């Protein structure tokens, strides 16, 4: 019993500095990327996603918060099964631990116009057997919404921070699975009518042989997960052909530089 | 490198109280000191001194009795001091090095102002006026403030000089402008000891003649090792330039002065004067009180005790000033002191009741806004520190002076940086905190000195009255040091490894050995030698090493192993030998200390963040001593979980509070710790150079996100904000307010561009502000960005990026320059592919500028590259241009070489003619296979032919044998022979002259450019040699000139030259001679030989050679083969990397060619000479001696006494000669005749004679790959033409199984090289940038009459061809007919446009195009036609002779003029009375350059060899620029200006002024002769001529040679009756044809060319017949001839009436003056 003989006075520990901390260190991850390969029949298409821009992808991420890109893209010359990813657009974002959130508005920009939609990347801070139903209804309503995301042809490559390093798996939503996320307004971890023959894994491959690139928005940066206020599922926005700033770079969180400075 | 050393412990040698060090064990009082006691504290007094009565009865030197130059500098002074009249006849009357020891205050700085005007006084005219930029004169202080102080009483004393005294500063580019206009710089040691560590390029430290170092007794304190460095780099440097450096040093009278002199090399018999301390000017009665105390508490309750009563026994009497020693330590004691006063009702003994200074301190106090200063100043205390205002602390200062404030508490600052004197002053305590030692610590000897030197007004009061304050235990060490006992050692050995590393770094110490002698210039050598047991030496172990030569190479062993631990230098333990190093470079350059650098190499990596930046900063050694205390860790935890950036590190670690104090000074948080905020002081000091270094580091391994992290940490550091702020905060003119208000507003800033004023205060919402937010919005700095890429291969990229500034300038905001970083990063902006510095002067703030670069590319092409350009300053700005490759079209992969066959080697036999086999058949016995493989196409069939091959293929013989085959089929017929270089057109002049003319007995002629004498050349000779320009000013009259259309063979040289930066003249004359062979149905053959080309099939193309003719070999068939290595050396400093070459050249040698023939290409002449010495050091200090030398020693002294250059004697005695272009050619022909023969072994020759080197080499190295442009100020890349001519030295047929070179460059161009030396070369028309004056004599000769010719003209070039082959390299998108019919199009129109705007041509209809006036003298002079438009637009109908020079010498023509030297500046000062003058000067430009060369020539001025070879390039062009001029002012009918250039010709000729004797023409005539020839008033040649031949000869006191050459030249000189007859001049009729038919008759017949040896073209005499009027100054008409025996003339006019008109008629020279001749009708 001490109110007096014993007196302790709380000291602040925030925590974007530990995961701050923590992600200036997922260099490391990059030189372990691992891509699962269960899928078997090559029926699907194949997806071969650049290295660099993988690379930097995973550098620019949170261990905790997704972040997701928009990828575009084309078959080679001659063969028209293979998906060749050979741009990742970066939109103002914001995410959690389970999902992502952009804005309505795709990706826009006459540098895109030759390329097609192949879907979309996010990081994961778990690896999972399945496809998320979040995941399923993002994709779904994306689909709805605009009509160039071919059910057929578009995917989700997941990223997650495994141990040391970095697992891809590449899936595609079935007739079923858009049908289902399309109406899905409960997105808990187990929402009703959420099914697995909803999605399928798809090939996918990582090359050294081209390189991709990046685009990014033209006035703000792509990383709102320190102003989640300022975004808007409405926002609209350009694009410029640039690499993207790291997550915690002080563009992302101007109010930690002048609210310390005003102290 | 004596071996058996050892390895000591530097930390127990250095004496760790630095300052505070006591060498001395006994203390001795003056007379009548005595001690007293009192509880817990001693006093000790020391009485006043009485001045030492004048024993050597000097009485005090009158200013007047100084020399007169010296007695402005004493302005309002009658007669000097005591001391500076001991010392004036040492100060003024000699050059001794001085050492002057005198107690503070006593005169010092006055012996320095008598040594300054002694140097001074050197560089004074007899105009009165002073050489101000023909020296430096450096004044070194310990402290800031003093710094300033003394450039204000300098400046003050040495205006009426017109001296410009000044401060250096801390900008490094923009700073040394102003250096370049100060001649006395004030610095503090460590600011002079890094200026001249960075050495390098344009640097004024050659113009420094004497060095004062002020205070030199801070030998003794930490810092005493920079004033040790500078000495010895001082005194080693005036032996490596044998130009002199006087020493100064003054310093307070303390022990081993003796010693002190002995490092100043002061002569004590000379230079050294010793005043004790009863030379004070005030007497001093000195009070110590020495507190016993240890409780802290009770310590300084005493101390406030002591200073109350001592202040109160000078209350209402003296004013006491009392030193404290942080800055809220000034208001506490005055307020301390002021409490107890109250308490005691004392406070009235400080200002009398109804004082007018109690008025005035209660008024100023009101006024004053400091707060303390508020409360106290109306008690008469008074607080002064650096953080009070400017007003305040002058307020304060003025207050004091002026008897009202009574009481001053003060910090040193005011006893450095004011003048101010008290009577009494009292030191509170001699504890200071010093950061960098992480603790409290004594005061340094020198402020305590200082401080007490303030005691005594010097001329209101008679004694002063000194309390000093302390600890008892430090009262020996205090009465020591003010009572001339505390003796100065050195402090060196705690800096040993720095210091020697600034000494590696700059190439004075390459090995232990000279460590060794460079230590011995040390102060701390001295004290060893004096002092051995002090310094850690037995009297044993000096006994046994007398000059302590063991225990410095032990030292230096130490040292060196040190920085080599550290990766600084690397270290051969066996040879002592030291390589410098990257790291070791930017240690030193940026004053890092070597543990810091090896943190950053072991840290620093490309994937760090701001996380890790900050803890490798909060790493570095400068901190080491940083502590974190308990009293600190609860401020420091509130900011560690606030600071922006997180840190890994709990706040028990010092790392961790360095990192949280650098993360608060950016955000500008106020601490509350005192030890916090002096910590954080001493932290962010030193961050900006550190990360200034960081961020070279970083920047030059290529590392995109870290380059851009720091240069961002280093803008905020020094601009105190972070990056997430306005920019607009960094105009400090803006009020803040409004710059929070628009942060609050939080929109982009960029989106304030696209706004005008209105729009800016409505979303400002402040109204007024929007006008001004508009101004500071487009003065912040801003670029706009594009890019023309321009492929070169499949793999290689130049870029075109166009920089268009798009901000308003404003000197108040942006300075006089501001600077950015260009920087070209990959895909993935990871990597920088390529970086420069970029300077935007305020000179072209509104000009765009252009920068070329190369990159790399590959296949598949990357989908962009990055293009950032970013302030060096400016936070926020910066703009990125992305570099899409989604359009590039890459030339065609380039095809196979052409097969070298094996062949059986062809024997001379298979020329079939013993005649034509004369030539070759003693030299050898087969050609080659080159040679071999193309003999039957040159030889047997009429082919073009093309032959590509590496230089030392043999490609001459391979025309040869195309002119033997013309020879065969001609007996006269014409070879024309065309070369790119005129050295390697006159070696190829005497061989082909030897092989055609003495042997087969055709005619060989070299073309001179004087188009006369090149008609009849080309029209007599057989075989004419040519560079372009003189082929082309010939060949542009083809319709006219039928020896031009009548050319059998035309060989064109070097013919890859067309891509470098005289091509297009080549290009041109060309694809001229193609055409002329398609009009004139009887074909010219032509053979072009070349280097290695990739692209060899579109030459051959464009000269019309089939496939079968075109011999298209590459490297890889050198018939000598070739070993090329290319060592790629990784500084990006230029001195330092030439420093790491030095080694590896002499190792190149003993590995690559040990016996056999070297030649070295150097970027300089001063290299040259470097590097050959450095080679024999090298040599001497190996196991291999004289190994160069062949010829016995005495065998060439014959040689050696004929030439002026004795260093050059004395290397090549040793087996090394040099070459540069310095040399008189006899001396280069010696030495390449030494080289020649085998007597010597290697040469060092400058890169600029690569072309007319006439010797060959078993092994070529390369000592990089750059030289320095003084016209652009910074470094240009070899152009590759010139490696390869370099590489082709590597070549000796006759006598080595093979060739080798080595390439030694930057590491940054070691990729370019091995792809363009191993791989043939790609090349380029650069037509399309030169076309203007080619079109322009095309239109004049009417080969192009409309725009549909030129685009016909274009097809016939090789700019035609690469354009469908490489549309990108020209600015073409696609290569289809119609983007090439519209881009020639364009071209053509662009150029006639440019034209027919300088009136050059007319364009009518919009269609037809025709010559015009201007454009014709343009076409007819070979003159740019920016020329004759500035000639239009410059000239007048009165311009002069003055007039004349200026005009020509800003002709086009003189742009490339060479430029480096500096004797311009020079000349210039004897431009004062060089006889006509204009206006402004600069020294940098090339046109005023040839202005005073011309002037020079005018007044037979002899100049340097360079400077002369200049002058002959200048008058190469002289003449026909001046009749230009004279065309112009003919057709314009003004005659004044007109006969004006026509003498002006005359003087260019025979080097003569407007008004000289024309005796002044003749042979041997002096100044002497033409007053002789002018008593007896002869005045002429002519006159010379009639004088009776024995008269004249006792008149002309000559030699009999002599004599004959006067009469060979009066027999030369022009000798000419004239005659003129009216035509029809019986009838008058106006309008109408006036015929004026002159005759001309020679009295004796031209004996040959012009007599005019200062010229150094070879001229024909030529006049000029004018009939204009001169009342009306109208040139009515004008003929041009030249004159045989007899001519006949006739001139047209058109009469102006029937009013029986009056003209003057002119026949006048271009060559001779006096023989004009004027009449009348
Ligand atoms: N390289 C060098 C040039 C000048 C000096 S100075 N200013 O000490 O004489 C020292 C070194
Ligand atoms: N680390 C490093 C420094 C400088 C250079 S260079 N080749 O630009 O000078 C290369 C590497």
């Amino acid at each position: 019993g001490p109110l007096g003989s014993m007196t302790q006075t709380f000291s602040s520990k925030t925590e974007w500095r530990v995961r701050a901390i923590s992600a200036a260190n997922l260099h490391l991850r990059t030189n372990h990327i691992y891509v699962s390969s269960d899928d078997i029949k090559e029926t699907g298409y194949t997806y071969i996603l650049p290295k660099n821009v993988l690379k930097k992808f995973i550098c620019i991420s949170d261990l905790r918060a997704q972040i997701a890109g928009y990828l575009y893209g084309v078959s080679p010359p001659d063969n028209p099964q293979v998906k060749e990813i050979r741009c990742i657009v970066m939109v103002p974002q914001w995410g959690t631990h389970q999902t992502v959130h952009l804005p309505g508005q795709l990706p826009q920009h006459e540098y895109l116009k030759e390329m097609e939609p192949l879907g979309w990347i996010h990081t994961q801070p778990n690896e999972s057997p399945q496809l998320s139903p979040q995941d399923v209804t993002t994709h779904a309503k994306i689909m709805a919404d605009n009509p160039s995301w071919d059910g057929e042809k578009t995917i989700i490559i997941t990223c997650s921070f495994t141990p040391g390093s970095c697992t891809l798996t590449a899936y595609k939503l079935t007739p079923s699975g858009y049908e289902w996320g399309r109406q899905n307004t409960d997105k808990g971890n187990n929402p009703k009518g959420y099914l697995p023959s909803h999605y399928e894994r798809v090939q996918m491959l990582l090359s050294d042989r081209f390189l991709g690139f990046f685009m990014v928005p033209a006035q703000s940066s792509w990383n709102y997960n320190f102003m989640g206020v300022r975004h808007d599922p409405n926002m609209k926005y350009e694009l410029q052909l640039a690499n993207p700033k790291e997550f915690y770079h002080e563009v992302h969180r101007p109010s930690h530089f002048l609210n310390f400075a005003l102290l | 490198a004596l071996a058996p050393r050892q390895v000591l412990d530097l930390e127990d040698l250095v004496f760790t109280q630095g300052s505070h060090f006591m060498a001395n064990k006994r203390c001795q009082l003056p007379d009548g000191s005595f001690r007293r006691q009192r509880k817990g504290y001693e006093e000790v007094h020391v009485p006043a001194l009485k001045p030492k009565p004048f024993g050597s009865e000097e009485q005090l030197l009158p200013v007047e009795k100084l020399p007169k130059y010296a007695q402005a500098g004493f302005e309002g002074f009658k007669t000097l001091n005591r001391i500076q009249s001991k010392l004036y006849r040492a100060a003024l009357e000699t050059d001794e090095n001085l050492l002057l020891c005198a107690p503070t205050g006593a005169g010092k700085t006055n012996v320095a102002l008598m040594c300054m005007l002694r140097e001074i006084g050197k560089h004074i005219n007899m105009d009165g006026t002073i050489n101000v930029d023909d020296f430096k004169i450096i004044y070194i202080a310990p402290m800031r403030s003093l710094v300033q102080e003394m450039v204000g009483s300098f400046g003050k004393r040495l205006a009426t000089y017109g001296i410009t005294v000044a401060e250096l500063t801390g900008d490094h580019q923009l700073c040394k402008e102003e250096i370049s206009a100060t001649q006395i710089i004030v610095c503090t040691p460590e600011k002079w000891d890094i200026i001249t560590r960075k050495g390098g390029e344009r640097t004024y430290t050659q113009l420094v003649r004497l060095i004062i170092l002020d205070e030199i007794h801070l030998l003794h304190d930490d810092r005493g090792p920079v004033l040790e460095a500078l000495v010895a780099r001082a005194i080693r440097n005036i032996e490596m330039t044998q130009e002199d450096v006087r020493l100064i040093g003054l310093s307070a009278t303390l022990p081993n002065y003796e010693d002190v002199a002995t490092f100043l090399r002061v002569d004590p018999a000379k230079g050294l004067f010793y005043f004790d301390n009863s030379f004070r000017p005030v007497p001093l009665e000195q009070t110590y009180v020495g507190i016993t105390e240890k409780k802290a508490i009770k310590r300084f309750q005493i101390m406030n005790e002591i200073v109350y009563e001592k202040i109160m026994e000078h209350a209402g009497k003296n004013q006491v000033l009392v030193f404290v020693h942080s800055r809220k330590e000034t208001g506490k004691t005055a307020r301390a002191i002021r409490d107890m006063c109250l308490e005691k009702d004392t406070l009235g003994l400080f200002l009398r009741e109804g004082s007018a200074s109690t008025e005035v301190l209660r008024t100023e106090a009101e006024q004053c806004k400091n707060l303390e200063l508020k409360d106290l100043l109306p008690y008469g205390f008074a607080i002064h520190h650096a953080g009070m205002t400017r007003v305040d602390r002058t307020l304060v200062e003025d207050l004091f002076a002026d008897k009202h404030i009574q009481v001053l508490v003060s910090t040193a600052t005011l006893a450095w940086g004011v003048n101010l004197p008290a009577h009494t002053v009292i030191i509170k305590g001699t504890q200071v905190y010093s950061p960098e030692k992480g603790r409290w610590t004594e005061l340094g000897a020198l402020d305590i000195l200082q401080m007490l030197g303030r005691a005594g007004r010097p001329q209101y009061d008679t004694k002063g009255e000194g309390i000093l304050i302390t600890s008892h235990g430090e009262l020996q060490y205090y009465l020591s040091l003010l009572n001339q006992q505390l003796p100065i050692e050195s402090q060196m050995v705690s800096k040993l490894p720095d210091m020697l590393n600034a000494e590696i770094v700059l190439g004075n110490v390459q090995n232990a050995k000279d460590a060794v002698n460079w230590l011995g210039y040390a102060y701390l050598y001295i004290r060893m030698l004096r002092s051995p047991t002090l310094y850690g030496i037995s009297h044993d172990d000096l006994k046994g090493d007398p000059l302590l030569d063991q225990r410095r190479l032990d030292l230096v062993h130490t040292a060196a192993l040190m920085l080599d631990k550290n990766n600084l230098v690397k270290y051969d333990k066996k040879t002592g030998n030291f390589q410098v190093t990257e790291l070791g470079r930017i240690a030193s350059h940026y004053y890092i200390t070597n543990d810091t650098v090896q943190t950053y190499n072991q840290l620093l990596k490309p994937t760090l963040s701001e996380i890790e930046l900050f803890r490798v900063f909060s790493l570095s050694s400068e901190f080491k001593n940083i502590t974190v205390r308990e009293e600190e860790k609860l401020e420091l935890q509130k900011l560690l979980e606030r600071v922006p950036i997180p840190v890994k590190e709990s706040i028990e670690e010092p790392s961790a509070k360095i990192n949280v104090l650098l993360q608060a000074f950016i955000s500008q948080l106020k601490l509350e710790g005192f030890a916090l905020m002096a910590d954080m002081v001493y932290v962010t000091q030193s961050a900006g150079r550190l990360m200034r270094a960081i961020f070279e580091i970083v920047l030059n391994r290529g590392w995109a996100q870290l380059t851009d992290k720091t240069l961002n940490l280093c803008k905020m550091i020094d601009k105190r904000m972070w990056q997430s702020m306005c920019p607009l905060r960094q105009f400090r003119k803006l009020p803040e307010e409004v710059v929070k208000k628009i942060e609050k507003k939080n929109f982009p800033f960029e989106r304030l561009y696209d706004l005008n004023h209105n729009e800016i205060g409505e979303l400002i919402r402040m109204p007024k502000m929007g006008k001004t937010i508009h101004k500071y919005v487009h003065l912040f700095p801003k670029l706009e960005l594009s890019v023309h890429l321009q492929p070169i291969t499949r793999s290689t990229l130049k870029v075109e990026l166009t920089i268009t500034p798009d901000f308003q300038w404003d000197e108040k905001v942006h300075g006089s320059s501001e600077a950015f970083w260009i920087l070209v990063e990959d895909v993935d902006s990871e990597v920088i592919l390529h970086h420069e510095y970029f300077l935007l002067k305020a000179k072209y703030a509104q000009d765009e500028h252009l920068i070329t670069f190369f990159v790399p590319v590959f296949e598949p092409l990357p989908p962009q590259y990055f293009i950032r350009v970013v302030s060096d300053r400016w936070l926020s700005c910066e703009t990125q241009l992305p570099v899409s490759f989604r359009h590039l079209i890459l030339p065609e992969k380039y095809p196979p070489p052409t097969e070298l066959l094996d062949l059986q080697p062809l024997p001379v036999s298979a020329l079939r003619n013993s005649a034509f086999e004369s030539l070759y058949q003693d030299k050898f016995p087969f050609f080659n296979p080159i040679q071999t493989q193309v003999f039957n196409t040159v030889y047997n069939s009429d082919d073009n032919v093309f032959v590509g091959a590496p230089t030392g293929s043999g490609k001459t013989i391979c025309a040869e044998f195309a002119i033997l085959r013309m020879l065969l089929q001609s007996s006269e017929g014409r070879c024309v022979y065309i070369t790119p270089m005129e050295a390697l057109a006159e070696q190829v002049y005497m061989d082909w002259y030897e092989k055609f003319q003495d042997r087969l007995n055709k005619k060989v002629v070299l073309l001179t450019g004087e188009t006369s004498t090149d008609l009849k050349l080309l029209g007599k000779g057989n075989i004419i040699i040519s560079t372009p320009e003189k082929w082309d000013i010939l060949s542009r009259r083809w319709k006219q000139r039928k020896n031009v259309q009548n050319i059998n063979l035309f060989v064109v040289d070097e013919v890859h030259l067309i891509g470098g930066e005289n091509g297009p003249v080549l290009e041109v004359i060309c694809s001229r001679m193609r055409y002329i062979s398609s009009q004139i149905e009887r074909p010219i053959r032509i053979v072009a030989l070349s280097s290695s080309l990739s692209n060899a099939k579109d030459v051959a193309h464009w000269l019309g050679c089939s496939a079968t003719s075109t011999f298209n070999f590459h490297p890889n068939v050198r018939p000598v083969p070739l070993e090329l290595h290319i060592q790629g050396f990784n500084i990006s400093h230029t001195q330092t990397r030439l420093l790491s070459m030095a080694k590896p050249v002499y190792h190149a040698i003993t590995k690559h060619s040990p016996k056999k023939p070297v030649i070295v290409f150097v970027p300089s002449r001063k290299q040259t000479r470097l590097t050959a010495i450095d080679i024999l050091t090298t040599c001497a200090a190996d196991i291999q001696r004289q190994r160069f030398l062949h010829c016995t020693e005495k065998d060439l002294i014959p040689y050696l006494e004929k030439l002026s250059d004795s260093t050059l004697k004395e290397t090549l005695l040793n087996g090394v000669g040099y070459l540069h272009e310095g040399l008189s050619p006899m001396e280069r022909r010696l030495v390449e005749q030494l080289f020649s023969s085998g007597a010597i072994q290697v040469v060092v020759a400058s890169r600029s004679l690569c072309w007319g080197m006439n010797v060959a080499a078993h092994l070529v190295i390369i000592m990089d790959t750059q030289y320095y442009n003084g016209k652009i100020h910074a470094y240009v890349d070899y152009p590759i033409y010139d490696v390869l001519q370099m590489v082709g030295h590597a070549n000796r047929p006759l006598q080595d199984d093979e060739g080798r070179c080595v390439i030694m460059c930057q590491g940054s161009k070691k990729d370019f090289f091995k792809k363009f030396l191993y791989e043939p070369l790609p090349v380029e028309s650069h037509l399309d940038h030169c076309m203007h004056d080619h079109f322009n004599a095309e239109i004049v000769t009417k080969t192009i009459e409309n725009k549909q010719d030129a685009v016909d003209y274009l097809t016939w070039t090789f700019l035609y061809r690469r354009m469908t082959q490489n549309p990108n390299y020209y600015n073409l998108q696609g290569i289809s007919h119609r983007h090439l019919s519209d881009h020639l199009s364009e071209l053509v129109e662009q150029t006639l446009s440019d034209l027919e705007q300088s009136k050059c041509i007319s364009i009518e209809d919009e269609m037809d195009v025709a010559p015009l006036n201007l454009g014709m003298i343009a076409a007819y002079y070979y003159i740019n036609y920016t020329t004759i438009e500035l000639f239009s637009m410059s000239l007048n109908a009165k311009t002069k002779v003055r007039g004349l020079i200026e005009i020509i010498s800003n002709a086009a023509e003189y742009e490339n003029i060479p430029i480096r030297h500096h004797e311009d500046n020079l000349l210039r000062q004897l431009a004062q009375k060089v006889p006509h003058k204009l206006n402004n000067p600069k020294f940098n430009d090339p046109h005023v350059k040839t202005n005073l060369l011309l002037q020079a020539h005018l007044s037979r001025m002899q100049l340097s060899a360079e400077l002369q070879s200049d002058t002959e390039e200048i008058l190469s062009k002289a003449i026909r620029l001046i009749q230009a001029c004279v065309d112009v002012l003919s057709s314009n009918g003004w005659l004044s200006p007109a006969l004006a250039a026509m003498e002006l010709a005359q003087m260019v000729t025979q080097a003569m002024w407007s008004k000289d004797s024309y005796l002044k023409q003749l042979p041997h005539f002096t100044s002497e002769h033409i007053k002789r020839c002018t008593d007896k008033g002869v005045e002429s040649v002519f006159d010379i001529m009639e004088m009776e031949d024995e008269e004249r000869n006792a008149l002309l006191q000559l030699t009999d040679s002599q004599i004959a050459d006067v009469a060979r030249f009066c027999n030369r000189y022009p000798n000419i009756e004239l005659s003129y007859e009216v035509v029809d001049k019986d009838s008058i009729r106006s309008g109408g044809p006036v015929v004026v038919l002159v005759q001309l008759e020679r009295e004796e017949e031209v004996t040959g060319p012009v007599i005019a040896p200062l010229f150094p073209q070879k001229r024909e005499e030529g006049w000029w017949v004018v009939i204009g009027d001169a009342k009306s100054n109208s040139l009515i008409s004008i003929k041009r001839l030249t004159l045989q025996q007899k001519a006949k003339v006739k001139l047209d006019f058109v009469a102006p009436a029937t009013g029986a008109h009056n003209y003057t008629l002119y026949f006048m020279s271009d060559a001779y003056m006096g023989c004009d001749q004027e009449y009348k009708f």
